Parts: C-alpha cells; structure tokens; sequence
C-alpha cells in the first residue's frame, strides 16, 4: 500500500527550503520571494504533498530523527491557506504532531495527550478512505499504533500535510525526509 | 557628547507574522555642529548591512536627534540572540556599544476560557464577551476576536496582570449586540504566544 | 531654595470607611543650614488645625525632606473642596501655595457581572471566578470578595481600562479550589463606588 | 392605626445627629465619639426606631422635604449592623429609598424602579403583620400608593427603619422628621 510522495511547491510556506528531489524540507532562516498563490500556507510552515487522495488505502513514512517539534497527517484539499487556524479533526485536518520536544498530541478538538515510552524516530501514516480512517505507527517501536482516527467520513479530495516545526528552543533545525518505501 | 538608547522590539511584534519586528537605536544629541553618525549592527557578535536609516531630526534644543532601525527576524529575537548598536561620531572619542536581548524566563503556556455575558446583561442593548488568559509568561501576548472569519474589532483588552506564582494573566472584553449574540451566532477569542503550540490558538463562545 | 508637592488621598481610601484618606504635603529640600518649615491648611479656603506633622528626613544629598500630612472627610473629597498647602521657610523670600481637589467629570453608575467558570477549567484543581465590572467613571473604585460573610483574600484586579465610550471597565479573578465550587457554595463580589446607591452594591455567584 | 416613633440611638450611625426629642435625624460633618455597641450601624447613616413589632397593624410618616436622597421602611431585628451589606427583602429588609436627586427605587432584589409624577414631601409606611404587608403611600398626591411589598412571612420582630441618605452633591443636608400625626 506504499505511495512514493512528493512535496508540492505551490503549498509550502515561503521560509521552507524543500530539497531539489522535493522528498525532504526543513525551515530555513531567510523568506524565499516567491508567488503568491491561493494554494500556498502564509503563516506557518507548512506544505503539502503533491498527491490527490479520492479513495484507495495509501501508506508512506517520515524521518523526525533529532527533531524537537513537527506536525503530519492528511487534510481536506479545501482546508483553508491563508492566516492562522487550528489543527483540528472537525476542521480538515487529521494530524498528530511533537512540540516543546517531547510532548505528543493527536489533534482531536480538544486536543488528545499521547504517550510514547519509545519517541519516535520515524513514523508512518496510513489512509483508509472507504473505512473512514487515518492512523499513525511508531516504526521505531516496532510498527506499534501511537494514534487512529476512525468515522473520518471523507467526501472529497485528500492531501497528505506536513510540517517541520517552529524552531523554539534552537535545536529543531533537521528536516523532515520521506522514507524510501 | 551624543547620548545613545537601544530599544526592543514592541512584543506584539515578534509574535504577528503580519508585523516586522525592528530594534530601534537612538542617537541624541549630536551637534549641528558634527552632525554625521555610523551605526554598526553586530547579531550575537556578528556583522548585519540591512538597517534602515533615518533622516535626522532637528531638536528645539538647537541638536540633533539620529535614528538607525533593524529589522528581526521573530525566530531571533524569541531565541535569545543579542541585538549590538555600535554608534560612531566625532563630538566623541571611542565608539559606544550597546547590547540588547530578549528577557530571561522559562516560557509558560496560556489557558484560555472564553465566558458568556451574564443574564443580567442581556437586558441592555450591547452584550460582553470575554476571553480569560492565564497562566503564561513571558507577558509577551496578542489577542483578537473574530466572528465567521472576518474580524471583530470592537474590543479591549487588559493589560496582563502578575498572578501569585509568576505567571501572567488578562482578560478581553469584547461589545457585540444583543441580537448578533442572541441569534446563536459563534465567536472567537484568538491566542499568539510564544509557548503555544505554533505560537496560536482560539477558543469559541456561543450561546 | 525648597521645593513642594501637593499628594492626594489614594482613591480606595475616599470610599472604604475602614480607610482613612489623606493629602500629603511634600518639602524638598530644605536646608541643614535653615531646617524650620510652617504648613498652613485651607479647605476652601478655609484654615484647619487637625495636621500631623511628620519628622523631618536626612536624604543622601545632604538635605531635609519635610512632610505634613492632612486627613481629609470622605463626602468632602468626594464634594470637590480644595485643599490648599501653604509653605513657608527662611531658606525662601515669599510663602508658596499649592492647591488640590477632586478630578471633574460626570460620575457613572458601576454595572457589575459575576461570570463563572468556564466549563474547561474544572479539569484544573483551582478555578477562576470572575467579576466584569463597567460602565464606571471615574476610575476610583474598590473592589473584593466575600463567601458566607467572610472575606476571600485570593484574587487579583485589573486597573481600569478606558471604553470606547470614556466610561471604565475592569475584571476581578477570584481564585478558589474546585472542590469549594463544586459543592455549590456562594462567593460574591463587592463594589465600592461614588455613583452607587449607599455607594456600595454586590452580586453573587453560585453553581 | 399611627403610632408615635422615636429614633433609637443605640442604632445610630456616629455621623448622624439626632434631635434632643428623637424625632429628626441628618447626617453631620463630624464623627461624634459614642460606644461601639452591638446595635449600632457602623458602615450607613442609617438608624433604627425604638418600637418592635410582634404583631399588629402600624402606620407613621416621615417628611423629606427638599432632600435628593433617603431610605425608608422596616426590617428585622436580627439584621446585621456591622459592615456593608443590600437593603434587600430578601435580607430582612422591606424599604423603598430615593438617590441622586430624583431617582426611586423599591429594595426588591433584583431593585424595582419607581416612576413617580409627584416626587414626594411626605411619606407614609403602613405595617400589617398578619398580612404579611409593608406599604408605602405618596402623602403629597392624596395618599396615591408608591409600592407594596406582600407575603413578606415575618416570624419576629420588626423595627422601622431609616437612613437621611448620603450627601453626594452637597444639597442633602436636610433631615428626616417624624410628622406629628
Ligand atoms: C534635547 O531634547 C531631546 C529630546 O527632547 C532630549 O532627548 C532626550 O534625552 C534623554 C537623555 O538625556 C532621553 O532619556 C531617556 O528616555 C527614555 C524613554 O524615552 C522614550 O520615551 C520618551 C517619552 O517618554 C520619548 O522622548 C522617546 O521617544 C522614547 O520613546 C520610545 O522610543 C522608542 C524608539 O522609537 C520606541 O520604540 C520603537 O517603537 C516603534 C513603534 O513606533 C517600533 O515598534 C520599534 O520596534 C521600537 O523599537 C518606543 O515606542 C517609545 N516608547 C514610548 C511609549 O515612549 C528612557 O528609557 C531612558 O531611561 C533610561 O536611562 C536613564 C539614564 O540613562 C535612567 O534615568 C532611566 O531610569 C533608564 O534606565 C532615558 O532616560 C530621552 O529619551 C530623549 N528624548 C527623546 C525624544 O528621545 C535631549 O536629552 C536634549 N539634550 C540636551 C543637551 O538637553
Ligand atoms: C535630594 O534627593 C531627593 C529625594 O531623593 C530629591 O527628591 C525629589 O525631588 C524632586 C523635585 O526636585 C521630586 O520630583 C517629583 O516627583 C513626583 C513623584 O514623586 C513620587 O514618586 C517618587 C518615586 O518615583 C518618590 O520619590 C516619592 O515618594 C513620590 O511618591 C508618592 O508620594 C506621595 C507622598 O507620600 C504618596 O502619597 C500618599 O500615599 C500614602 C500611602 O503611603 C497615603 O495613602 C497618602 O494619602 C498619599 O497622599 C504616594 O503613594 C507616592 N507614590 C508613588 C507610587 O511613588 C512627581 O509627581 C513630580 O512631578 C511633577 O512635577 C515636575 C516638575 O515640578 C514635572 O516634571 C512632572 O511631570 C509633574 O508635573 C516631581 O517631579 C521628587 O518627588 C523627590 N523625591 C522624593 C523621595 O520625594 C531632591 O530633589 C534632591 N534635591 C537636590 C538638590 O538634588
Ligand atoms: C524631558 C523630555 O525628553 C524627551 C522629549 O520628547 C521632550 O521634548 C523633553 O525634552
Ligand atoms: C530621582 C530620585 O528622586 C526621588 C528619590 O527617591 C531618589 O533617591 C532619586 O534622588
């Protein structure tokens, strides 16, 4: 059920530096000028993948090594771009993330407490349109469940969401990487 | 001679990605007579050519006041990195430093409650709205209101007030009419804090 | 030669009986070399004889700070009446007077809303009880709280903040532990105001 | 059904003055020194009348002449006298007042307002202990009912009370006089 993604350059945020390959992207230090466009994030760093999900089961993994804070999910293709909102399963989004290095959430409304006796150093996500569900695997751990969202419906299109994190702190420089599958 | 003042940043700044927070560094008086100044910007030690200056102005002390500006990136400044203005003239001998930085403080996350008007208040023609933060520090806050999206700009906002163990708190008024808050219609109070999770969050009131 | 301020009383103090409001008469300094200073008091201009002297005070730049102080009747503050300081002193040519009263302006009546917590908080072992206070003017207000006749010390009170209006509005936070509120006990909140009926009014908040 | 009254100067609060025959009552400019005995009002101008009621019906009047504040009524005789407190039916008290030149208030909790054509020189409070009743009447306009308080219960004894009002705008210093009747 893997699915090789790739990061879309329209979505991502203007200080996100995406890799030539588009398979990794880190939050950098200068504001790229770059266009304007309605499918881009203006306030924070975030970026979609380049896929359209209108059925199908799709998996695929992220690297988090080292890294202090990120956000990663699927959300609605209608989500909304521009300003500030929430991460919110009643919302578009169906995301879990790590900030404050070390504090786990899922991002249910309100927001759901995980608790990882083994921090994750990759992590795959996995989407079950027809069953309604999203869930989250601490590959680290073995493959074991960190997190499921389940009667997610789904009426539309579905984009995979990520997001490297805020650099509070100064130790959350690394990137995000997409795993080879 | 020339006395110099640096200045910080004003906090909503750091914290609204609308906003461009700038260091300001302020030079008073130079002589009409050796008017001319250098400014030299160091970011923790380290050498910066993108400041703005500005045209000096002239002081009914018959004296002149001069201003360089610098801009932040927030992610600095909220970092700690120190911001140096060194400013160089020759109605003085050796340059003068200064040093400037965001204060110490282990950071702490806002709690926001949003409450509804009281009974007794919806027998006037205007109703409030209130949004309780507590619990963080640094004092360093933005708050906001918006209904459907659009902003609702018809509120005011204490300023935070110290609690008993440290930490900071402070309450948003914000005046609606009665039939916007009667009709069921859903508002919210908005949060830009350096210790929430991607700096924001929001809270909704309705009836 | 010596110089003088005028102080007036601390605004609670004008409305708490249990307080007593004072006009402080401050002389700067004065000589080590002619120390002696004379106060003469007027309420509209009328001379009064019931003021405290304080003793005089060695201040590091070798100098003396002399105090008067005057304790003034509630109504009369409240009424506007000038309070006149008269100094006199040979490190000086001619007697100085100052005068001050009570600021101008339309008094307005205090609305007063207790607001409970919010239902999120009663995941929290303390919780947050609030009094929004509005519509004031001027800003000379006391406030506090009370549960079955005694008082509640643990609460903290925003300064007035000007409306849109030019009328104040402040919030109170009384702080308690949820197993008090949980029980159903009743805290009230308590306003000191000159534009209240008695100048004085409550409410309470129950679940 | 009128009764002869006589303020009760245990009750009184130390600013106010009392005549030698106990039937005025204004708020003076000095604090007189007196014992801080229990019956007193420490916080108000208000005074007590030295009759308690057990039973019966009773009527007086008082005069209020050219003042722009007062408070009138009975209460029990178990109200508190220390500190600050509302003149509330609810508390013990059953009394309508007048404040800030011209507004009329009934002591209903919440406080009832009074619209009144013909603003009072005289008014008159009828005691009815059976009926469980304390009503007020408009002396200058015939009589003409100001505000009746019903099913009031009443279990004990019952004091008339009063208070000359405070003297915010400077044109209160009349007092309350008991009419001769
Ligand atoms: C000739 O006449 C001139 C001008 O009239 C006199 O000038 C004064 O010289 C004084 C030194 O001798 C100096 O004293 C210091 O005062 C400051 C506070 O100054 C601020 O507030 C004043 C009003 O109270 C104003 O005069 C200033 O404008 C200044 O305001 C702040 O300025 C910031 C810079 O722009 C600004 O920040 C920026 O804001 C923008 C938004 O516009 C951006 O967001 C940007 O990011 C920001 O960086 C602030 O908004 C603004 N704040 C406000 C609300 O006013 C004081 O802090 C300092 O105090 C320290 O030091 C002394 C001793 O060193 C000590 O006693 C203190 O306790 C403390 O440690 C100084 O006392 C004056 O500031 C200056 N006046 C002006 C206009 O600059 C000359 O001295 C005269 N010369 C002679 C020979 O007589
Ligand atoms: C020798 O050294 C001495 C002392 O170090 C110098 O003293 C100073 O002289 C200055 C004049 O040259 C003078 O400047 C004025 O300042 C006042 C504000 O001062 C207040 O705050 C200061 C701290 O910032 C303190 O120094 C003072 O204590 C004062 O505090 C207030 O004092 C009230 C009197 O007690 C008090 O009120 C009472 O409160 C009590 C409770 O205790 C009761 O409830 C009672 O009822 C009240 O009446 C207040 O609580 C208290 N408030 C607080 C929070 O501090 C300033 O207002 C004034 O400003 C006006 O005038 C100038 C020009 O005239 C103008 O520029 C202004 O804008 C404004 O119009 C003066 O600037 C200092 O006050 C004084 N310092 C002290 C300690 O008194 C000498 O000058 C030195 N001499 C030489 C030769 O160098
Ligand atoms: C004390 C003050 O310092 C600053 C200036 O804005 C004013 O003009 C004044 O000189
Ligand atoms: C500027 C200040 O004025 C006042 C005093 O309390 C301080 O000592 C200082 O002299």
């Amino acid at each position: 059920h893997m699915v090789h993604i790739t990061l879309d350059p329209d979505t991502a945020n203007p200080w996100l530096i995406l890799s030539e390959d588009r398979r990794q992207v880190r939050l950098g230090d200068t504001q790229q000028s770059i266009p304007g466009n309605e499918e881009r994030f203006d306030s924070y760093p975030m970026v979609l993948g380049a896929q359209h999900f209108h059925s199908g089961k799709h998996y695929w993994e992220v690297d988090v090594t080292g890294k202090e804070a990120w956000d990663l999910g699927v959300c609605r293709d209608s989500v909304r771009r521009k300003g500030h909102f929430l991460l919110s399963s009643k919302s578009g989004f169906w995301t879990i993330w790590l900030w404050n290095k070390q504090k786990y959430e899922a991002g249910t409304y309100p927001q759901t407490p995980l608790h990882l006796q083994v921090p994750p150093c990759q992590v795959g996500i996995f989407l079950d349109y027809e069953a309604g569900m999203v869930s989250f695997y601490n590959i680290t751990d073995h493959g074991s469940l960190i997190y499921s969202f389940s009667e997610c419906a789904f009426t539309g299109p579905l984009r995979p969401f990520f997001s490297p994190g805020f650099n509070d702190g100064g130790k959350n420089t690394a990137p995000l990487t997409l795993c080879p599958l | 001679g020339p006395s110099v003042f640096l200045f910080p940043p004003k906090p909503k700044d750091t914290l609204m990605i609308s906003r461009t927070p700038e260091v300001t560094c302020v030079v008073v008086d130079v002589s009409h007579e050796d008017p001319e100044v250098k400014f030299n910007w160091y970011v923790d030690g380290v050498e910066v050519h993108n400041a703005k200056t500005k045209p000096r102005e002239e002081q009914y002390n018959s004296t002149y006041r001069v201003v360089s500006v610098l801009t932040v990136l927030h992610q600095d400044w909220l970092n700690g990195k120190e911001y140096k203005c060194k400013v160089s003239n020759k109605a003085l001998p050796a340059p003068i430093e200064k040093t400037i930085s965001k204060a110490k403080g282990q950071p702490r996350e806002p709690q926001v409650y949003t409450l509804p008007p009281s009974r007794d208040e919806l027998t006037k023609n205007q109703v409030s709205l209130t949004c309780l933060v507590k619990g963080f520090y640094p004092s360093d806050i933005a708050v906001e209101w918006e209904s459907n999206g659009q902003p609702e700009n018809n509120y005011k906002t204490t300023p935070p007030v110290l609690d008993s163990d440290g930490s900071f708190f402070l309450y948003s008024k914000l005046t609606v009419d009665k039939s916007r808050w009667q009709q069921g219609n859903v508002f919210s109070c908005s949060v830009m804090h350096e210790a929430l999770h991607n700096h924001y969050t929001q809270k909704s009131l309705s009836l």
